[PDB]
């Protein structure tokens, strides 16, 4: 029954699977060679005895970030035909990515999925990790994709992608690969989400009063996001919402895949003996820009729909509560046209926190899902620092030294903006 | 896989690169006999990149040294590389340009580079992803301008898809060492444009203040200019060479480096820059290393960013650093310094971060700043170039070898128009 | 002065007849409107400065579009011809092609050869043909690519007077026999016979008409009338995989599309500045654009010839084909 | 079985050939003494091959010394094959012919054939199987060319299905030693394409440039490029005396070396050619055995493969290999420089691997190329031979021996016939 194939085409996809299986091995009980001492059956498949490995497929053009998973703590778990390398890096190029380079890897990729397909039964849908600056994570996810809806039609599939700051920003043409991917994401993805290091940076300086922030914890939060996402179908617990129950109440109208989520509650490792975090206390914090994932300000737009996955030691009775105060904030505006946009998942399997980073152990937690309106102010963002750019086209022959068309980028721009105006529509 | 074929051209590559190979070697604990004795797993992780494992398990230099003039070999061979650089790697005639660009690229040039380039394909055959060429070399005449630039051109021809890298010496603009550099500069930098990927701008003069002020140095040698050059080389290719917390490597960066295929002269610096003694009164934070990286005195081209605006820097780190840390830093600096910066480019300063530090350093931070301040050396150099040009002065020492004053006229020609292209981006 | 923008759909054949029930991607509304959608954002509407179609004969095309041209060449000032297109929609097609139609470098011929005729009593036709060919960032001698690529000096006089190396320049009395040396070029020129359009331009063209015109009075002046006309051949655009390029013939693809981007930068930046105060516009940037520093942006006129291939097989590269076209004189 | 029987016809034939029985006595662990000191079985499992276990365990070369000058046969028996080769080996006149090839062919060498076809016949019945012959000689004239001659012939005629393979020192294009080897050259190759079955063209000109400029070595001697004809010789029949992967050994070679009868010579090489110092800088591996082994440089005759096209190449490897590392090799090259090779020849190259590398190396390769590049050695012969025929130069000291200008015109004319065939193949 219910199963996942994790694809983890960045290595920002990468190494948020490092800290993903390294959570879902404590989660499990999984050793790093595979050894256990069940519903693990979702992530892990048995290979002999004790040996339970991961049902996830690796793809870099660039063996290093392989190397580090071939040469690191997870070596003994993940097997070569997971691990998939390359030959030529994708220059953090999309038309490398989809096409230079990544047209010879794919194929690699296509068949070692089918493979972990065929070996599974109840294959519930493809977990993909990536950027939207990346070379690999931008345009070998474009192509991967495309090619996961010829393989497998209606087949869920999800997009965790790393949504470029809108300050803290690494390379120079973001712009350029994150507007050509996000189109493909629109044609292609069943659900898509969205994690800014920027905001997710000034939470940990802030709520886990860490002074030096970096992906390792960063990534950790991510990690509790995206567990208690799959905690649902992973764990029995009350309320166990599925892959496709989570787009019902999602989605009501098929372009809508922003849903936020918001982890709660971020709290350290010290001041959490001093936190009171009750069922309505860690929902009141969710509720807030304090613990948003995403750079923005949802008070400005409207819930279009908002689902709360708690987990742990949680009580419906206690939980209702919470959602009724939260219905009387008007800090928290819906859209009129779904008065009942609430959606509660309850999961009895307490929060589990790995060892090697702060966000301290609690025995509740939530994650909101937010498709709020607002997020059409952070896509019209990057679609100005584009158009900045491509007003000069600057460093436009990168890409089309690769063969890229003028169009391509004309066209997925035309599209993000109706992304945008989809937004404006239902704020309506 | 990435492998990358080094040449020196000329004395001046050749002493510069045999810096840099000492570096190399240095970081990568492999010591004059080609034998490894370090004790990470990185150090041979991509140590293909840079060398051939020898039967012996000696690590041989994939580099080529190219030369007109017998004896510049033995002055590298002659030190610890007599063991280190293979003898088929020590390719050269018996004539001698004399500061001549014409001679080494036309005539003594052409008669060498035959055999140069049967080297290069042995290296690209025993390559097994060559990722590009690296050529150090100088714009002061004769091997390292006239056969760099006939390099260049050959081996772009052959590799279309895997252009080559250059560390270049450029024309100082008080500290001259002969009378024509700016015809020897300017009839490559002619072709450079034309033919190269990206271009680093090293200047002595600056390196002479940075020796001397910064570094507070007493007599800054060549080894003290080389030392600076082989610490700015090997941070370019520390992210491909070693890991980090994330990783836009050589080709990746190069995407983020320039938005045009002309203007590709970069400037580059090297923040852990100071005596010993005043490091006593130096705190190891990232704070440091950019106001160091940053500081337009610590330049390695004797251009002053500030006059002219920024299309991008690319701040290549090297340590266990913090990214907050690093990228809170980087905009700061953006911000209060944003009108260096070019407007209509979102972000200016690029993000790279490799886990591996400097031997003998906790942490560094390595500057390449493509700024259109350069725009003054090549200004300069075209001004002293007309100086004598206007005159025909020197000028038979180059219709000797079959040129004529079109060819001249149009290698002016074309570095004015690239001095304006700097003008109208900045 | 202006660039001119004009567009002839080609034609369908066989390969949409058999096709056929199936739409066309097209829908041309009148001389300046196109309509080009089948609902993705909804009807997308164009207009340029003169349509053409299947229904209108390709000499008459020529009548309007560069006929005028080859005048501007003669108005003190030289004049050029440049074309646009997806590889296989019909750029050199519309030079002449088949020996029974009349098109681009017939005619400009045959009515040179009427003129000259005529004002041969004004002035003297010194008149010399040049066979350029752009191939991987290459420039050789179209019709005699024996000749080193390195013998040509891209430089123009300070009179603006085109000052290059002895390329294999030949003088016309006729146009079948010049037209043999464009064929003769085109057999020489590189092409990939793997590609769909077969015998695809895959480098691209430059036939350079040299006008060197005497006056047939004697005064105190005494100037010679130098002019030219040049018409341009381009190896249109593809994808970028463009269906599993290989090697070479993904650098080739390459090539012609930094070639074809830096010609549209060049144009884009003409027009931008062709209203503004300023023309910085860098010509260094590909060998193409640099043998084209007056043929784009000098004292002439030109065109932009613009093939479009209605083919439903086609919708997406004639779609950025028209907003390219639309986007080179905006 | 498949025993071999040697003959050394002339000086140099006596030189290479004593330095080939040096090469294979070493690597068999054998003696001067003919007393066997090996370690191995292999040594011994086809020893009978090349030599005669004599009463006392002593093995005696199959091998037949022929020559028309006294004192030659103690150039070698002075040395450790006084010890090593039988008297009744050393089967000589006592004339000279002067470096004539008809009085060591009609005349002289004609007195002494009855003694040595002898001294083969009774080699012949010793031997359990004989494969075949093997001569080692010179085209520069007397002995070595026409004594060679005569005898190919006549044992030819004696056995039609045993043909004789010749290793042959030709005629230098700049390096003279005569000046009637257009003559003696002529002749004897007019003769050679009707009657041996396979012929190594051995260049000392080509070989003095392996060994100064490939070799590093400083002054090159006879014994320097007999060293490197004796490796060729023992590369060629190391499949046959040793054990491989699979085997096709010296006639199911010979089937695969050539398409016709008369275009039976062949270019021979040698992998493994390196200073002792350059050796420190090489890898043991089978891509560095190829890129030596392919390299037009290496080819121990003066013509360049690379003008003509391959019929094929063999190519014998020495030492455990891995097929697929071999065969790899092959398909690379062959598709990399497939313009060399001939169009309609589905496989252009011959893989034999025997795991039995040379004595001092760990692996080795040797070059058997079928070029029609060989073509450019009879043209410029064939032309001297025109330069002094043209005037009847020199042409009394042959018709002496009653030859007469009929015979010269028909040599000269059937080399000119080759040359066009190698030139119709091509
Ligand atoms: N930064 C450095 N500059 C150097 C070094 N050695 C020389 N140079 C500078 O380069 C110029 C001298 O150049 P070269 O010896 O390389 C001339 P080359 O041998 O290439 O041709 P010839 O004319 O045949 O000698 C001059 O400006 C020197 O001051 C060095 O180690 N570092
Ligand atoms: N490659 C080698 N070439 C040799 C060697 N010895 C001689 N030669 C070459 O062969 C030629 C001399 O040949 P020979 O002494 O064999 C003539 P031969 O004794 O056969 O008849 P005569 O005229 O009766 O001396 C000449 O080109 C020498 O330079 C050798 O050991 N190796
Ligand atoms: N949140 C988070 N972001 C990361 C991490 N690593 C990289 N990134 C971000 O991902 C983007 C860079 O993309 P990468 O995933 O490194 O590139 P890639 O997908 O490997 O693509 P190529 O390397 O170009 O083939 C930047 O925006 C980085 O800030 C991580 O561990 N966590
Ligand atoms: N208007 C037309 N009528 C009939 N046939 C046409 C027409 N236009 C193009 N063709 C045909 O389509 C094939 C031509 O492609 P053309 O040669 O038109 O492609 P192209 O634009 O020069 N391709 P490319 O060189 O790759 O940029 C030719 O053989 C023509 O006959
Ligand atoms: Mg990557
Ligand atoms: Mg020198
Ligand atoms: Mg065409
Ligand atoms: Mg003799």
């Amino acid at each position: 029954m219910r199963e996942c194939i994790s694809i983890h085409v960045g290595q920002a996809g990468v190494q948020i699977g490092n800290a993903c299986w390294e959570l879902y091995c404590l989660e499990h009980g999984i050793q790093p060679d595979g050894q256990m001492p069940d519903s693990f059956n979702t992530f892990f498949s048995e290979t002999g005895a004790g040996k339970h490995v991961p049902r996830a497929v690796f793809v870099d053009l660039e063996p290093t970030v392989i190397d580090e998973v071939r040469t690191g703590t997870y070596r003994q778990l993940f097997h070569p035909e997971q691990l998939i390398t390359g030959k030529e890096d994708a220059a953090n190029n999309y038309a490398r990515g989809h096409y230079t380079i990544g047209k010879e890897i794919i194929d690699l990729v296509l068949d070692r999925i089918r493979k972990l397909a065929d070996q599974c039964t109840g294959l519930q849908g493809f977990l993909v990790f990536h950027s939207f600056g990346g070379g690999t994570g931008s345009g070998f996810t474009s192509l991967l994709m495309e090619r996961l809806s010829v393989d497998y039609g209606k087949k869920s599939k999800l997009e965790f992608s790393i949504y470029p700051a809108p300050q803290v920003s690494t390379a120079v043409v973001e712009p350029y690969n994150s507007i050509l991917t996000t189109h493909t994401t629109l044609e292609h993805s069943d659900c898509a989400f969205m994690v800014d290091n920027e905001a997710i940076y000034d939470i940990c300086r802030r709520n886990l009063d860490i002074e030096r922030p970096t992906y390792t914890n960063l990534n950790r939060l991510i990690s509790q996001i995206v567990s208690s996402i799959t905690a649902s179908l992973r764990f029995d617990g009350a309320l166990n919402v599925d892959l496709t129950e989570f787009q019902t109440n999602l989605v009501p109208y098929p372009r809508i895949h922003f849903p936020l989520a918001t982890y709660a509650p971020v709290i350290s490792a010290e001041k959490a003996y001093h936190e009171q975090l009750s069922v309505a206390e860690i929902t009141n914090a969710c509720f807030e820009p304090a613990n948003q994932m995403v750079k923005c300000d949802p008070r400005h737009g409207k819930y279009m729909a908002c689902c709360l996955l708690y987990r742990g030691d949680v009580v419906p009775k206690d939980v209702n509560a919470a959602i009724a105060t939260i219905k009387t904030k008007r800090s928290i505006q819906f859209v009129d046209w779904c008065p009942t946009g609430f959606k509660v998942g309850i999961n009895y399997q307490p929060p589990t926190v790995v060892p090697g980073g702060d966000l301290a152990k609690v025995q509740r937690a939530v994650c909101m899902l937010s498709n709020t309106t607002a997020i059409a102010e952070a896509w019209a963002r990057l679609d100005h620092k584009f158009d900045l750019m491509y007003a000069k086209r600057a460093f436009v022959h990168w890409y089309v030294g690769e063969g890229m068309e003028e169009g391509e980028f004309s066209e997925a721009r035309e599209d993000m903006a109706a992304l945008e105006k989809d937004y404006e529509e239902v704020g309506v | 896989m990435r492998e990358i074929v080094h040449i020196q051209a000329g004395q001046c590559g050749n002493q510069i690169g045999a810096k840099f190979w000492e570096v190399i070697s240095d970081e990568h604990g492999i010591d004059p006999t080609g034998s490894y004795h370090g004790d990470s797993d990185l150090q041979l992780e991509r140590i293909n990149v840079y060398y051939n494992e020898a039967a012996g398990n000696k690590y041989v230099p994939r580099a080529i040294l190219v030369d007109l003039e017998p004896g510049t070999m033995d002055s590298v061979r002659s030190g610890p590389f007599g063991q280190i650089f293979r003898p088929d790697n020590f390719v050269f005639g018996q004539s001698g340009a004399g500061n001549n660009w014409a001679k080494g690229h036309y005539t003594e040039g052409a008669e060498l580079v035959d055999s140069v380039l049967d080297v290069v394909r042995k290296e690209s055959e025993s390559c097994d992803c060559l990722q590009g060429f690296q050529l150090t070399h100088s714009l002061g005449g004769g091997t390292g301008s006239g056969m760099g630039t006939l390099l260049i051109s050959k081996i772009r021809e052959e590799y279309p898809d895997r252009i080559m890298n250059t560390f270049s010496v450029v024309p100082s603009p008080k500290v001259s060492d002969t009378v024509v550099e700016p015809y020897n500069a300017t009839l490559s930098v002619h072709q450079l444009v034309e033919n190269t990927d990206e271009t680093y701008c090293i200047d002595n003069e600056a390196l002479y203040d940075i020796c001397f002020r910064t570094l507070k140095l007493t007599t800054p040698t060549y080894g003290d200019l080389n030392h600076l050059v082989s610490a700015t080389m090997s941070g370019v290719t520390t992210c491909l060479r070693f890991p980090g917390q994330l990783n836009a490597d050589l080709r990746k960066l190069a995407v983020n480096m320039v938005p045009f295929p002309r203007l590709h002269f970069f400037m580059p610096g090297f923040a852990p820059l100071t005596s010993r003694g005043s490091q006593q009164y130096r705190a190891l934070t990232v704070p440091e290393l950019t106001q160091q990286m940053f500081d337009a005195k610590n330049m390695m081209a004797a251009c002053d960013p500030r006059h002219g605006r920024y299309l991008t820097v690319a701040a290549v780190f090297r340590g266990r650093m913090s990214m907050k840390e690093v990228d809170e830093q980087m905009l700061n600096v953006q911000n209060k310094n944003s009108s260096y910066f070019v407007e209509w480019i979102p972000n200016n300063v690029k993000t790279a971060v490799c886990d591996i530090p400097p031997r003998g350093l906790k942490m560094s931070a390595t500057f390449i700043g493509n700024s259109t301040a350069i725009q003054e050396l090549f200004k300069r150099i075209s001004e002293q170039f007309t100086a004598m040009f206007r005159r025909k002065a020197f000028l038979h020492w180059y219709t000797g070898e079959g040129m004529d004053e079109m060819e001249f006229t149009e290698a002016e020609s074309n570095m004015n128009d690239l001095v304006s292209e700097y003008q109208q981006y900045q | 002065s202006s660039i001119v923008v004009a567009i002839r759909v080609r034609p369908f054949t066989s390969m949409e007849k058999t096709r056929l029930v199936i739409r066309k991607i097209v829908d041309c509304v009148d001389d300046r409107m196109l309509i080009f959608d089948p609902a993705h954002g909804g009807e997308i509407k164009f207009v340029f400065d003169k349509l053409f179609d299947e229904t209108s004969s390709q000499a008459r095309v020529y009548k309007e579009t560069t006929s005028p041209l080859l005048d501007s060449v003669l108005d003190g000032f030289n004049s050029t011809v440049f074309a646009y297109g997806a590889t296989g929609c019909g750029k050199t097609y519309t030079v002449s092609g088949t020996p029974s139609q009349p098109g681009i470098i017939f005619l400009a011929m045959e009515e040179l050869f009427n003129k000259i005729t005529d004002l041969k009593d004004e002035k003297d036709f010194e008149i010399s043909l040049s066979y350029l060919e752009i191939y991987n960032e290459r420039i050789r001698d179209l019709l005699k690519p024996e000749t080193p690529s390195k013998r040509l000096v891209i430089r123009e006089d300070t009179q603006n007077h085109i000052k290059v190396a002895n390329l294999s320049y030949h003088h016309p009395n006729t146009v079948e026999d010049v037209m043999d040396l464009v064929v003769q070029g085109n057999i020489n020129r590189t092409t990939s016979p793997t590609e769909a359009n077969e015998v695809s331009s895959r480098s691209h063209a430059v036939l350079q008409i040299h006008i060197m015109q005497t006056n047939k009075l004697v005064d105190l002046t005494s100037q010679h009338t130098f002019a030219t006309l040049s018409i341009i051949d381009l190896a249109g655009s593809e994808r970028a995989a463009a269906t599993r390029n290989r090697g070479i013939r993904l650098h080739e693809g390459a090539n012609i599309n930094r070639s074809l981007l830096a010609l549209g930068n060049c144009i884009n930046a003409l027009c931008l500045n062709d209203g503004s105060r300023s023309c910085h516009i860098p010509y260094r940037d590909s060998k193409l654009t640099r043998l084209l520093k007056f043929s784009l942006g000098g004292n002439c006129k030109t065109v932009m010839i613009v093939c479009i291939s209605p083919s439903s097989s086609h919708y997406d590269e004639t779609l950025n084909t028209l907003k390219y076209a639309n986007r080179a004189k905006e």
